[PDB]
């Protein structure tokens, strides 16, 4: 009833789908916004230019 | 439509000889762009000025 042979042997070769691969894994450089320095008003000196 | 056929065929092979992922070549020609100030793009701005 159970497809096999007189021994118990099977009489159907059976399948699984192999498993899909290695995987690949990036990284990547990741920036943001940046700002400068301001500008305040200056000093004047004592000595020429 | 053999035209479609051949087009596709010549492209997927030369993404293969020349290790281009589709995704990469979708990055370099695609018209699509996010609209948005990159933070690439305003540190640019904030140099640049």
């Amino acid at each position: 009833r159970h497809n096999l042979s007189i021994d118990g042997q099977p009489l159907s070769l059976a399948i699984y789908a192999e498993p899909t691969d290695p995987k690949a894994l990036l990284t990547s450089m990741v920036q943001a916004s940046q700002g400068g320095s301001a500008v305040l008003p200056g000093t004047l000196s004592l000595y020429r230019f | 439509l053999p035209r479609l056929v051949i087009w596709l065929y010549q492209v997927t092979q030369w993404l293969t000889e020349a290790e281009i992922t589709t995704e990469a070549i979708w990055l370099l020609c695609t018209p699509e762009f996010s609209g948005n100030i990159s933070p690439e793009i305003s540190n640019l701005l904030n140099n640049l000025r």
